[PDB]
């Protein structure tokens, strides 16, 4: 459909034809900040437009309210827009207040052209049909979803668009019935935005190891929450590492050799940058298998190190200084022992980059560093705006850390990630010890009223770290039914709760068709029904804000909702 | 006793008896108390195993007698038996102590 995978070169050549001149800046990229995949996509896409000498402006955007503000004030000379990581699921023609008649030029002939193009690079679904069919200005990129999945919706969309009494009743309610089933699907991410732009670089003939690393980083960020998607794309990344890696083997290490191997990348927290003990203690997956919040879980961890034959005094050494024999024997120690605890799934092959003599970083460890930069790198309308300014300001810390010249900023990130995961854990234990997860039949509720350094959880990403930790913890327990989870946290200064709706997921080794985030409808439909004050402006529309006293009325109508 | 405890067939018999004390003795409640001590030994990475003399006087009491009469030879065996009793539980604990 709009631009299928076969025809990304035509959309790119259309950008060059429309927006390349030495006279002016003509291209704007709007990127959702608070999304690593949109960050790695936009980094690749800027290195491309650098090499083509296309004068461009990148604007990081927090949410839909800022998208309208920034679009409203675009200089009329700007004739191409990229919307990277958002806007596929909203009607952009309605939302931005477009009327195509104010944008059309050279209408002659079975023909149109327009003074602006709006290219949507988005991996979320269900796609809004008035973008994918119902507009000539908005120009979505596709992984293949539309031709493979939307053929009944295409037909239903047009027969209903054409039809502006038995023969009518018999058909208008068939086609509205197809759209009414197409909406009333929950949200999901089905691709990485970076693997889409790498398949565009593959069409132009621009692939190299720097663009491949950004493709691996952008795609790795999915693994925590969309494991089913990482596993589709992972086979395709292995082939590209082989294709681009040079001939030499048994090579001497030199300050200039970049090597991007595929090798064991254990599912542990910041292994190469922390101790072997903290690697297990702060891992989501390990915590979920050993029940590691309570002190019998901590006994199971020591009892494992003792049985592996690693002293606690060695396991706690920083991984560089930990001894040369353990670090090469470790593959054999894990292949012997992890099976006893069911930790067998920790063995994984991943992508490991090392540059010169500065020591290896895995794609997993690098996205933990880049997210920690977005999260903590630095009158309610001012109290929101001077906070959303901070989250736009952090985007450029994560951006600059993608550069190899700036390893000191990556090393800030790798320290911040270890400060965060410790705070997530010290909060996640409080929730499980104090029994704060209430079972409400339709969903599970959790609400942080008070606690130490609670002022972290007002960033949408840090709330999702704690969400993904509580989800892994539940998803491995064999007695619990899988249920949607609502996680709420107060800001004592704004006097709102940040509320996040979370999908459950299957245990990390079991191998089904996906499950979808329908809080994105349930929150809108309850909001439209109530007189309560909320914000529904975030790009991940599973996340909302609500004033303190309105929350209990809101949850009281959420449990009644048939939409979950 | 010094000359008895050191004879090789006697030493082997003493070792097996002390091993069987740690493996087979259970509490008044029925829990394996020296299993609970060995769990705590290897988890703490502790090098020292507490044993209660009453538990020898209540079972295999000749070992309690030899231990009082010539500990410098008896503990020299019961340290090896305790190493093997913990190594049954934590293979390669030899790399730790």
């Amino acid at each position: 459909m709009y631009y299928g995978i076969s025809q990304f070169s035509e959309a790119y050549n259309k950008i060059l034809r429309n927006s390349s001149s030495h006279s002016s800046c003509q291209l704007v990229i709007f990127v959702s900040c608070l999304n690593i995949d949109a960050l790695c996509a936009t980094k690749m896409l800027s290195l491309l437009f650098k090499k083509q000498l296309v004068q461009s402006q990148i604007v990081p955007i927090f949410g839909y309210s800022e998208l309208r503000r920034h679009y409203s004030q675009l200089d009329d000379n700007i004739n191409s827009l990229l919307l990277v990581g958002f806007g596929g699921v909203i009607d952009l023609e309605a939302f931005l207040e477009i009327d195509p008649q104010e944008y059309v030029i050279d209408t002659d002939s079975g023909e149109q052209s327009f003074r602006r193009d709006i290219y949507v690079l988005d991996a979320h679904r269900p796609w809004n049909l008035d973008n994918i069919f119902g507009s000539q200005i908005i120009q979505c990129f596709d992984d293949g979803t539309v031709d493979d999945t939307l053929g009944e919706q295409k037909e239903a969309y047009y027969k209903l668009l054409e039809l502006d009494r038995k023969q009518r009743k018999k058909q208008i309610h068939e086609y509205e019935g197809v759209l009414e089933e197409y909406y009333s699907q929950g949200t999901t991410v089905v691709n990485s935005i970076s693997a889409q732009i790498y398949s565009l670089l593959s069409a132009i003939g621009e692939t190299n190891l720097s663009n491949l690393w950004l493709n691996i980083l952008g795609t790795t960020s999915l693994d925590i929450a969309y494991a089913q998607v990482y596993n589709r794309l992972y086979p395709l990344l292995q082939d590209e590492v082989k294709r681009l890696t040079p001939s030499s083997r048994n090579s001497v290490k030199t300050p200039d050799t970049l090597t991007l191997n595929i090798q064991p990348d254990y599912y542990l927290f910041l292994l190469r940058h922390s101790s072997l003990y903290d690697s297990f203690y702060y891992s989501n997956y390990v915590n979920a298998k050993l029940s590691l919040w309570n002190e019998n879980g901590k006994k199971r961890l020591h009892k494992m190190f003792a049985r592996m034959g690693i002293p606690l005094s060695t396991a706690q050494e920083t991984w560089l200084y930990m001894d040369h024999s353990i670090k090469r024997e470790l593959g054999i120690i894990f292949d012997k022992n992890l099976d006893r605890y069911g930790l067998q799934d920790i063995i994984r092959d991943g992508f490991v980059r090392t540059l010169g003599y500065r020591g290896s970083i895995s794609a997993s460890e690098f996205v933990e560093a880049l997210t920690a930069l977005l999260e903590v790198g630095n009158n309610s309308a001012q109290k929101l705006t001077n906070l959303r300014k901070r989250w736009v300001s952090n985007f450029w810390l994560s951006w600059d850390a993608l550069d190899d010249r700036k390893v000191e900023l990556l090393n800030r990130g790798i320290q911040l990630a270890q400060d965060l995961q410790r705070a997530i854990f010290n909060t996640g234990v409080a929730i499980l010890e104090k029994k704060l997860i209430k079972h409400l039949r339709i969903y599970r509720l959790c609400v942080l009223q008070d606690g130490p350094d609670l002022d972290l959880y007002r960033n949408p990403l840090t709330l999702l770290r704690l969400g993904n930790w509580l989800i892994e913890c539940c998803a491995e327990s064999e007695d619990k039914q899988l249920l949607p989870m609502v996680l709420a946290s107060i800001d004592e200064n704004t006097d709102t709760y940040l509320v996040a709706g979370l999908t459950p997921r299957y245990p990390r080794g079991l191998d089904k068709k996906p499950i979808l985030n329908n809080f994105s409808m349930a929150f809108q439909q309850i909001t439209a029904e109530t007189d309560a004050k909320v914000r529904i402006d975030n790009f991940e529309s599973s996340i909302i804000e609500i004033r303190r006293e309105d929350l209990s009325p809101f949850l009281e109508k959420l449990t009644l909702s048939g939409l979950l | 006793y010094s000359e008895w405890i050191t004879q090789p067939n006697v030493s082997r018999t003493i070792a097996r008896e002390l091993k069987s004390f740690l493996l087979e003795y259970t509490d008044e409640t029925g829990r394996s108390v020296y299993g609970a001590r060995i769990r705590t030994l290897g988890e703490m990475n502790s090098e020292s195993l507490e044993v209660n003399y009453r538990h020898l006087a209540e079972s295999k009491a000749i070992l309690a007698l030899f231990l009082a009469k010539c500990p410098e030879e008896m503990l020299k065996i019961f340290d090896l038996v305790a190493m093997e009793a913990t190594e049954l539980h934590y293979p390669d604990y030899a790399r730790i102590h």
